[PDB]
């Protein structure tokens, strides 16, 4: 198999533990080229679901990236949900070796995501940067 | 066998076939039991009914793919407000090695003038049409006097023995081109257009020439039915034991002691009609290859020379019959060359219609002509294989391409060896710029 | 009240797609910075459209899933030909996708008009006196097509046709010039054999310079060959 | 990106003027007068169009235009 | 300035009764026209195209599509040598390089004399009989390199 | 009626075109030969793509797009091994004889045929002998010819005759020696000879008022107007 096969990762354990944690629904896993797990959270899970990831046996412990993006011109949407903005938060375990991805999907209205500095605190500039590039806000 | 004897019941197309080479005229035609089937035709039967006979008694279509007839006939409108029906005869024969029209259109014409009769009764088809080619031209002047001395014996006109059947029958002398001998393309070419085939399943049964119901038949196909109509139908499926009824003008050609054309049934085995009517071999030669079917078919070995001459039986062996009309190549040829001018023919007498042939043909001439003057390049074998299953059936627009490149198959598949040895430089697509550095691979 | 519908065909200047407007460019539109380089190499502000719907640089919208029913021009990743058009329609071949420009302005009447009792008498030929007949050629017959330069070589000379019968009577050959006075003013125009045209009658090519279109229909006096 | 290597980047750095609308460089500043970085290039021997001195079948690797009305098959 | 003889319309319009369509007859009137005069000058197709009434761009593509409608000057007999399989067996280059040397012409040429005119033909249909070549609606088969001067020295 | 396309289902006309039905959904498949307005014929053979019997089916067979029925429980595959190669290989056919003359060519970024070349993904050329040249023709002050430029798909000939009804445009020559033009040399006396420009795929009939004062297509400054 070639390194850059669209793959899904539910062969991933951290798929299998989100699994495990927050059942089978309430999160998408999307397939991409990424080379990582990428899996769509609801906005009311995220802090959580975070707070698992950090809790793990082998946890991820670093935010590698957090940043948004604009959805309302993205055509080829499949598999995904119904979003006119996105913010993508990348974290790596080293003890893993692996890394994830966290996409938290947005409506033009409420443009509202839970901060994540009280969990990673270099999120601040990054949420500063995705206030100033985006429109979103972090409460 | 050693001396041939030609009787109605075993040879019903060339019993009555004049020893000194010359045509039989409508008295003699007539002496030798002439237009009985026509007269039973136009007399006592329905030409529903002829349908049926010919559908029973199995006149598969001699053109070479092998069609049963009654089927054609069959798929006819029921409609009886066409009543503008054509049947067309296909005698050009452009074909390379196929000879077997020439000889029942020069010294036979009026077998032929009875079978389209008779068919165009059965099909209540109004218009005849002899499409003939510009090279057939003794053929032509046959076919034109068998025309006269009928339309002044009182058949092929108007009031045919007193039935009220009106046909008339026409010889349209083509200008020259291989793919007119293709039914939609004798079409296209008898409504004096360029002749490109046309696509099926819109066929000529329901809508061919112009929008009217048409068929297209061989003239060996309309010359086995007058013998149908005027000896018996099971007496025509009891000539052979075989599932291929009816009888075949097979024969040998190119470098044997005895060149010709005889008619034998089916089921004959090629090493039978090689070694006995064609005399086999010349002093000196190694019988290396045969095609069934002259130029179109592809090439069989030593082996397949004892199967019976028959469609499903060299239709199994990677083959087809064709126009089963043999065709020997000696030990002293080059497949390369062969092939090569195969190529050439079916490159430069294609039509214009469709890519794949269009522009597969003449790479195939170039890549022989390399492999001739041994200026093979690596890659060009492989190209050869690659054209061969991209120009199969369906692949093309019509079946001209996956004819011409059976030959290419069969020479690839059995005289590998002389291709690999055409090969000798190595590849060189690209010449140097010598300020740019090339992308060499490894 | 009658020309109110003309708010319909397209929507106003305040209207974007995602909230952007629509490129009158592509996107690989080239030599921004170096396009009015030649008068001044500091690059000029881009022209505001204050008017419609459309900018007149790159940044715009021209996706063909995008809610609008105005195209400036097709493009598709991996179609760049005018076949790009099929991206742009629901089915190919049928109606545009989401609607189509323009609307109809005009409904069908509930009940129809009179029979029109005025019916001509025919057309008798008189002495003297010629009915002009116009021509309408599709190159020469319209007031901008003849100042385009390329349409000067297509345009067919300057002529006048006459009938067989007419041209036997003023004695006049095709191909040589005959004059004919119209406002007092005396032009001479080569003539030309008309097999169709009717005794009686003159035909000229309306549009055309000199030749004015409202000539159709009209009377012409003195064919005098020149 | 120059299919025809006519446009080239010299090894010559000596650049810098006095007014930025001089740094403009036209035709006449741009086209030297001999084959650069690709001495023996000639795109116009790869082209298939009628050119000056080069007529129709003249290019490499191109054959000689048969006549639509030629007598050959 | 073409200009269609009597028996040359009288043809067309003969063969135009054959067909429910003159298109039918475009074919036979350009080979009328070529058995006439040799091969089928420039105006012979707008001729073809007035009498019949398609289009001369279909009388054109009709001769310019079909071998044997010669649409260049050619000689007053034409040699028509069989290029085929068969042929090539028996041996068909042997009689080409006679005729090319008897000639001084390559296919496609014609003498200096107009009089003949080298062609390779797809097929003539006589695969049985040895190599083979037609001259003017003739014929000629079991043929060998020595046999061609005798064989065309009687011709015109 | 439904199809199902590389194992998805789609809901398709079926009285239309398979081409046209794969097209309509956003699908690629190339094509050359088939215009939406002019109908479909097989004058090239690029919309190929394997249609199988039912669902359960690994052979398959080598259809054409625009010649095959979209018809209720049709199973074809596009971006298969087979067509892609197939594809690949008609498009190396097309491109065996073809003027290396892009950058002076007046369609430049407006071609079909380089779209479709791109999008078949065939870059490597093993084709190593000489190519094929035509004279060219003088058709007016409109439209410019280049013969060479052409792949014989018929799209301007159909137009022009079964479309427009002119009489002067036409095919021409043989096998490969073909010819898309006037007998002669003159003006495309049809009112419609300038929709040759964008019918031909390739650069044999462009336009000669954009001949003169030329520029790329993505250089140009677009709007929709009226005339
Ligand atoms: N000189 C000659 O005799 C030559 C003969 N051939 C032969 O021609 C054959 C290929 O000819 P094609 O017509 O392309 O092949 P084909 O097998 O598709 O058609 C042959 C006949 O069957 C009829 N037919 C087949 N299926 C039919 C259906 N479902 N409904 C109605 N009619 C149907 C066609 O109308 C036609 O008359 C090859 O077998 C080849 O050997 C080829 C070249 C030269
Ligand atoms: C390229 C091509 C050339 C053909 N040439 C001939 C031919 O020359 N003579 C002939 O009888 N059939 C020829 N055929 C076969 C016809 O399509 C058709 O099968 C035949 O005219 C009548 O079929 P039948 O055998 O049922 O009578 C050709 C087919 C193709 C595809
Ligand atoms: S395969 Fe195509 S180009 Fe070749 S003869 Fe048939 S229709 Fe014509
Ligand atoms: S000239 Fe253009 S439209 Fe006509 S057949 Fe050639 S590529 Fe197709
Ligand atoms: S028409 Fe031919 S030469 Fe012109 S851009 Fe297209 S592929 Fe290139
Ligand atoms: S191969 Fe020459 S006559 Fe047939
Ligand atoms: S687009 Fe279907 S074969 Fe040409």
């Amino acid at each position: 198999e070639p390194a850059w096969q669209t793959r899904d990762h539910l062969d991933d354990p951290v798929i299998g533990e989100l699994r495990n944690r927050f059942g089978p629904d309430a999160f998408t896993v999307q397939a991409t080229r990424t080379g990582v797990p990428v899996v769509w959270i609801k906005r009311e899970q995220l802090l959580e679901v975070g707070d698992f990831l950090k809790k793990l046996p082998k946890p991820y412990v670093m935010l590698f990236d957090l940043h948004g993006m604009d959805e309302r011109l993205r055509t080829h949407r499949e598999g995904l949900p119904a979003a006119d903005f996105s913010v993508f938060y990348h974290l790596i375990s080293i003890d893993r070796n692996r890394d994830i991805m966290l996409k938290v999907a947005l409506a033009e209205n409420d443009l509202h995501v839970p901060t994540f500095t009280k969990l990673f605190p270099n999120a601040n500039w990054y949420e500063r940067e995705t206030w100033d590039l985006f429109g979103i806000t972090f409460d | 066998m050693k001396n041939i004897i030609r009787t109605p019941e075993t040879h019903p197309l060339t019993w009555r076939l004049r020893d000194d080479k010359q045509p039989v005229w409508l008295d003699e035609y007539r002496s030798k039991n002439g237009y009985e089937g026509a007269r039973k035709a136009l007399t006592g039967l329905s030409p529903d009914e002829i349908v049926n006979q010919v559908k029973d008694a199995g006149l598969k279509g001699r053109g070479g793919a092998g069609f049963s007839t009654g089927l054609k006939w069959s798929l006819m409108p029921k409609d009886e407000s066409m009543n503008i029906r054509y049947l067309l005869c296909n005698a050009d024969e452009m074909e390379p090695g196929t000879y077997k029209d020439r000889l029942l259109m020069e010294q036979l014409p009026h077998l032929l003038v009875e079978g389209m009769l008779i068919s165009a009764f059965a099909l209540k088809a109004y218009r005849g049409y002899i499409f003939l080619r510009g090279e057939y031209i003794e053929a032509a002047v046959n076919l034109r006097r068998a025309i006269a001395e009928a339309t002044e014996a009182g058949l092929l006109g108007k009031n045919i023995m007193g039935t009220g059947f009106d046909f008339e029958l026409f010889v349209h002398t083509g200008a020259g081109r291989y793919i007119c001998g293709e039914e939609t393309a004798l079409i296209n070419s008898l409504e004096g257009r360029r002749a490109n085939p046309r696509s099926k399943p819109p066929f000529p049964a329901t809508s061919g020439a112009w929008g009217k119901p048409t068929c297209v038949n061989n003239v060996e196909t309309l010359c086995n039915v007058p013998a149908i109509l005027a000896n018996g139908v099971e007496w025509y499926q009891n000539i052979s034991k075989s599932k291929d009824a009816g009888t075949k003008l097979m024969g040998f050609s190119g470098r044997v002691k005895n060149p010709g054309l005889w008619e034998l049934p089916f089921g004959t085995t090629a090493r039978e009609i090689l070694e006995d009517y064609a005399g086999g071999m010349r002093d000196g030669l190694k019988f290396k290859a045969w095609q069934p079917g002259g130029a179109g078919t592809d090439f069989l070995t030593e082996a397949h020379l004892d199967l019976p001459m028959e469609f499903e039986s060299i239709g199994k062996a990677g083959s087809r019959l064709g126009t089963a009309l043999a065709m020997a190549v000696d030990h002293e040829i080059n497949m390369v060359s062969l092939v090569r001018n195969l190529e050439e023919f079916f490159a430069r007498e294609s039509c214009g219609w469709c890519t794949p042939c269009r522009d597969g043909l003449p790479w195939s001439v170039k890549i022989l002509r390399a492999l001739e003057r041994g200026e093979g390049q690596p890659g060009d074998i492989e190209t050869l294989e690659q054209l061969c299953r991209f120009l199969g059936p369906g692949k093309t627009f019509c079946a001209h391409a996956p004819g011409a490149v059976e030959p290419l198959q069969s020479a690839i598949k059995y005289f590998r060896e002389e291709f690999e040895a055409g090969i000798k430089q190595p590849f060189s697509n690209t010449h140097l710029i010598n300020g740019i550095q090339p992308n060499l691979l490894k | 009240p009658e020309l109110a519908g003309i708010k319909d065909a397209a929507p106003d200047a305040t209207f974007r797609i995602r909230g952007q407007k629509l490129a009158r460019e592509p996107h690989r539109y080239s030599g921004r910075t170096a396009m009015r380089a030649n008068i001044s190499v500091h690059e000029p502000r881009q022209p505001q459209d204050i008017d419609t719907m459309f900018t007149f640089s790159m940044e715009g919208n021209n996706q063909p899933t995008a809610h609008r029913s105005q195209v400036p021009f097709a493009w598709a990743p991996g179609w760049n030909s005018p076949q790009a058009w099929n991206k742009f329609q629901d089915e190919v071949g049928g109606k545009l996708r989401f609607g189509d420009p323009g609307v109809r302005l005009f409904e069908t009447s509930e009940n129809g008009l009179d029979y029109f009792t005025s019916v001509p008498a025919r057309f008798q030929p008189q002495d003297g006196k010629w009915r002009i007949a116009p021509y309408y050629h599709l190159f020469g017959s319209d007031e901008l097509s003849q100042r385009a330069p390329v349409f000067q070589s297509r345009m067919p000379q300057p002529y006048i046709k006459l009938n067989p019968a007419d041209a036997a009577k003023l004695g006049v050959n095709a191909g040589t010039r005959v004059s004919f006075s119209y406002d007092g003013n005396t032009v001479t125009l080569p003539v030309e054999i008309a097999e169709g045209l009717t005794a009686g009658q003159v035909g000229l090519p309306m549009g055309m310079s000199g030749i004015a279109p409202v000539l159709a229909g009209a009377h012409l006096e003195d064919l005098k060959e020149a | 990106a120059c299919p025809t290597t006519a446009i080239q980047l010299t090894p010559d750095f000596e650049m810098g003027e006095y007014k930025r609308q001089d740094l403009v460089y036209e035709k006449e500043d741009l086209l030297i007068s001999g084959p650069g970085k690709y001495p023996e290039y000639n795109f116009y021997r790869m082209a298939g169009m009628a050119i000056d001195g080069k007529d129709k079948g003249e290019a490499e690797n191109e054959a000689k235009p048969i006549d639509v009305k030629s007598l050959l098959p | 300035a073409f200009e269609l003889s009597a028996a040359e319309r009288e043809a067309i319009e003969h063969e135009m009764h054959h067909y429910e369509d003159p298109r039918a007859a475009s074919i036979e009137a350009l080979k009328i026209v070529q058995k006439q005069r040799g091969w089928v000058p420039d105006g012979a197709i707008h001729a073809i195209a007035d009498v019949l009434g398609i289009p001369a761009s279909d009388v054109e593509g009709v001769a310019t599509f079909y071998s044997q409608i010669f649409r260049q000057p050619v000689g007053r007999h034409v040699i028509r040598y069989c290029d085929s399989v068969v042929c090539h067996i028996n041996g068909y280059q042997g009689i080409q390089a006679a005729l090319e040397k008897k000639l001084n012409i390559k296919p496609g040429q014609t003498t200096f004399d107009g009089r003949f005119t080298l062609l390779p033909t797809c097929c003539l249909g006589n695969c049985d009989k040895g190599p083979n070549m037609m001259i003017d609606e003739d014929t000629h088969a079991h043929l060998t390199p020595e046999a061609i001067p005798e064989l065309l020295e009687r011709y015109k | 009626a439904t199809i199902h396309v590389d194992g998805k289902e789609y809901e398709v006309n079926g009285a239309d075109n398979l081409l046209e039905a794969c097209l309509s959904l956003g699908l690629d498949i190339p094509y050359f030969c088939w215009h939406p307005a002019l109908g479909s014929v097989g004058a090239c053979r690029q919309c190929a793509v394997k249609q199988y019997q039912n669902a359960e089916d690994t052979r398959g067979r080598l259809v054409m797009s625009c010649m095959t029925p979209a018809s209720d429980g049709t199973f074809i595959s596009i971006d298969d091994e087979e067509a892609k190669q197939f594809r690949e290989s008609v498009v190396e056919w097309l491109m065996t004889n073809h003027p290396h003359d892009c950058p002076v060519c007046e369609e430049g970024g407006n071609c079909h045929l380089q779209d479709m070349t791109v999008m078949t993904g065939h870059s490597f050329r093993r084709y190593r002998f000489t190519k094929r040249t035509h004279r060219n023709q003088d058709l007016g002050p409109f439209i410019s010819h280049e013969m060479n430029r052409c792949i014989a798909c018929y799209r301007c000939v159909r137009y022009y005759k079964d479309y427009a009804g002119g009489t002067d445009l036409g095919v021409y020559g043989a096998h490969d020696n073909v010819y898309f033009g006037r007998p002669e040399d003159g003006t495309l006396e049809s009112e419609f000879s300038g929709n040759l420009v964008e019918i031909c795929p390739t650069g044999v009939f462009t336009d000669k008022t954009h001949s003169e004062r030329y520029n790329r297509k993505w250089d140009m400054q677009f709007a929709p107007s009226i005339c």
